[PDB]
DNA sequence: TCAATATCCACCTGCAGATTCTACCAAAAGTGTATTTGGAAACTGCTCCATCAAAAGGCATGTTCAGCTGAATTCAGCTGAACATGCCTTTTGATGGAGCAGTTTCCAAATACACTTTTGGTAGAATCTGCAGGTGGATATTGAT
DNA sequence: ATCAATATCCACCTGCAGATTCTACCAAAAGTGTATTTGGAAACTGCTCCATCAAAAGGCATGTTCAGCTGAATTCAGCTGAACATGCCTTTTGATGGAGCAGTTTCCAAATACACTTTTGGTAGAATCTGCAGGTGGATATTGA
């Protein structure tokens, strides 16, 4: 039998994704999410095929950054697991909230 | 006779002179302004394509793609500052794993 | 017809890396870049003008703009590269 | 539909982010921030579609909005 | 030989009386106010120029100013803003 | 016999000024007739809205004269104004009393 | 004979004292030199408008008082009550200043 | 007159301490004092540079309030109170 | 270290799939000429800034002490990563009929424009008064015993 | 559970520094009569965009295990807060000299207006070139005895 010790796939995972540049969220779900949000503002709306990519990109790209800032906040607290609180401080600092 | 070749550049001094009188920047635009700006633009484009180019070879490809442009930017400090609040589509981050997270 | 710095960029590319090419998306990136810088430089240029009650954007403005916008060495090479381009145009 | 962004995805994200361990609580909290982000981007974007007298949201609309939010995006005109 | 400088100072005062008849405002505070106005002015007008440009239209209608406000001001403040805005334009147009 | 356009739209702010600054400031080629009006209003409104809270803050501190401090407190307690002026700093303004929770004695 | 407060009593005392005030905390003169000094090193023989200085001091102190909160939040985020350099680097790092 | 030299040390400790109370800080690590000057100096430079640049582009020998302001503005650290 | 297991890096290899080069054309840049005009080169006017004096006590600095914070360890209840499984939205590959984004072609309304009145807005000396800076009795809170 | 010891609180108080009014100038809104052109308003044309339809597959979701992370609880060396004495500046207020900021005057060299010629710089088109993604051996790493 064989198994990689806890937190080793993650590393191989980090290196993996950091190496790529492909989107991670799933297209279809995301669109459904977009379009849905857009409703609260204007109905019967069509989105340029790429107008979603723009959103898709801007989005993944924003989160990843927020994560890096979150990871630093987790570490700074002597931890190694990002928690909701980190994600918050990260933002309370960016000026995004409070 | 293209004002551009006149000033010895590849970028459109002409066009640029046009975009200036459009943007509603100032009532009138000096003759050298377009030129000067075009150059400044061509310059940075050169600075970027160069570095990016190296990244393309450093990876072994011959077609410069976003990932190369991205590496080229965030790797260099100056550009990285210039384009600090900008995000390259299809860019990816730069390899980076905090020491603390590391094994053994 | 829609325009872009697609061709010029290509010239500059084939001028420092004759051997290599450039992806469409990369061109679209590079393209989005020129424009941004353009706007940044032209804006700060515009304000430079206004603050001083001047109704014409000159090289002097652009330059300063460039001084204000671009960081460290990036600043200087640009300014030079720019003033250079100026005289050489005025000569012919 | 926000639950559509599956866990595995939010995690791949935190990977590119450089995160090793993840608190199960994150996943919702993250789905949270994300929606705010999109709510913000689209409202400002749609407004553009609107003032533009259209029924179709273009990339530009998204782009201009991103710039508004200080999230300049290169690569889409 | 004089060089008189402008300011929204007289008007802030007119509005101060409207909401606080007895209350008064200091020079520095008046200064802070005066800045506020120009800032906001610059923002809205800017956001406007852009809409107009982004839209190949060469003029800033009071309709741009509005979309500017909607884009610039946060919710409630925007409602009220827009309100007072239309109320002044329509009234105006009726000589 | 002329009348300011301000009154025509019945505003307290200089509607003529605004129109001029819209031109002397080159933001666009031309400028509608209501643009200065509408904006002028939005400006009068916002200025009116923060003067209301300031004067209150000024009334609480127990004085009859708005000063920078009051404008800070006003702008800093109203959620919406605070966001409008998030990346702004009021000279002589100060900060809102606020000791973090975990620092207080136990 | 004599009295004496436990450590923290005057800290919380001062924190209250200065959040209720809006006076500049740095001494004007020392700040002025620093300013002229720095300027001095970009273009010599510069003259400053009595206010140009005030503007800068007003802006500076605010930037820091602002920097100190985001800092204090980071100390507390690591269950600490004393801000440390570790904390300023983070604040600034996350802000995007010294990435 | 006298030569302006290492004046950052003017921004004493009592002060940095103060700026930190109004900031809400109850306990200050001793190494903080030197860090604050570290940043105060960087901040002050960046703002002042842009200012003077503005001063130069206006062929003036004096730094004016507006300069310092168009400066802070540029830096995204908008100030109100001298703004005019 | 010694392996058994699993991931990963690396020559090596044959195509649409984007890429890149062409072959032609409106839109746009060049130029010729002519008509304004922004604002740079002198000159004073005369604020606003530099400096200097001087006397005072607000503060800074440095030292002694020790309260209590940070930081180092120890411990085990579990949270969340690794892994194996099972079932299902996602990706995709056209296809269709058309909602709409755009292109023209005019044109009535809306603005720019140039001059001449007709006033608010300012700047500058009146003429006030908030409230700053003390002055002192009550709370209110702290910390010793 | 009391009781000094300090600091925080407010209500008065009173002069003057900082408003708040009170009058004389114009830079600048306001009219009116044109001259220009802007951006809807029909109206037509092809995109591009939903909207099905139908399969294979990654992908996702669950549930099982337990490695080792996060948290709470002590503990002790030292750091950083408090308090105090010392006496070094920073303030304060005014005075004087004078750089140089900032209103005028002018001319010129430079920028803007028309409108009449060439070149581009985009568009599909046509002819290529690459990085794709599949292999599959050959190490690298992990991990366990
Ligand atoms: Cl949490
Ligand atoms: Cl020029
Ligand atoms: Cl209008
Ligand atoms: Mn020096
Ligand atoms: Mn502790
Ligand atoms: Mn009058
Ligand atoms: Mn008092
Ligand atoms: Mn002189
Ligand atoms: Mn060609
Ligand atoms: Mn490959």
């Amino acid at each position: 039998p064989h198994r990689y010790r806890p937190g080793t796939v993650a590393l191989r995972e980090i290196r993996r994704y950091q190496k790529s540049t492909e989107l991670l969220i799933r297209k279809l779900p995301f669109q459904r999410l977009v379009r849905e949000i857009a409703q609260d503002f204007k109905t019967d709306l069509r989105f340029q095929s790429s107008a979603v990519m723009a959103l898709q990109e801007a989005c993944e790209a924003y989160l990843v950054g927020l994560f890096e800032d979150t990871n630093l906040c987790a570490i700074h607290a002597k931890r190694v697991t990002i928690m909701p609180k980190d994600i918050q401080l990260a933002r309370r600092i960016r000026g995004e909230r409070a | 006779k293209t004002r551009s070749s006149r000033a010895g550049l590849q970028f459109p001094v002409g066009r640029v002179h046009r975009l200036l009188r459009k943007g509603n920047y100032s009532e009138r635009v000096g003759a050298g302004a377009p030129v000067y700006l075009a150059a400044v633009l061509e310059y940075l484009t050169a600075e970027i394509l160069e570095l990016a180019g190296n990244a393309a070879r450093d990876n072994k490809k011959t077609r410069i793609i976003p990932r190369h442009l991205q590496l080229a930017i965030r790797n260099d400090e100056e550009l990285n500052k210039l384009l600090g609040r900008v995000t390259i589509a299809q860019g990816g981050v730069l390899p980076n794993i905090q020491a603390v997270l590391l094994p053994k | 017809r829609k325009e872009s710095y697609s061709i010029y960029v290509y010239k500059v590319l084939k001028q420092v890396h004759p051997d290599t090419g450039i992806s469409s998306k990369a061109m679209g990136i590079m393209n989005s870049f020129v424009n941004d810088i353009f706007e940044r430089i032209a804006g700060e240029a515009s304000r430079l003008a206004h603050y001083n009650k001047r109704s014409t954007i000159t090289s002097r403005e652009i330059q300063t703009a460039v001084r204000l916008l671009l960081p460290g060495e990036l600043a200087k090479h640009a300014v030079s590269e720019g003033t250079k381009a100026v005289t050489k145009y005025t000569s012919a | 539909n926000i639950q559509g962004i599956t866990k595995p995805a939010i995690r791949r994200l935190a990977r590119r982010g450089g995160v090793k361990r993840i608190s199960g609580l994150i996943y919702e909290e993250t789905r949270g921030v994300l929606k705010v982000f999109l709510e913000n981007v689209i409202r400002d974007a749609v407004t553009y579609t609107e003032h533009a007298k259209r029924q179709t949201v273009t990339a530009m609309d998204v782009v201009y909005a991103l710039k508004r939010q200080g999230r300049t995006l290169y690569g889409f005109g």
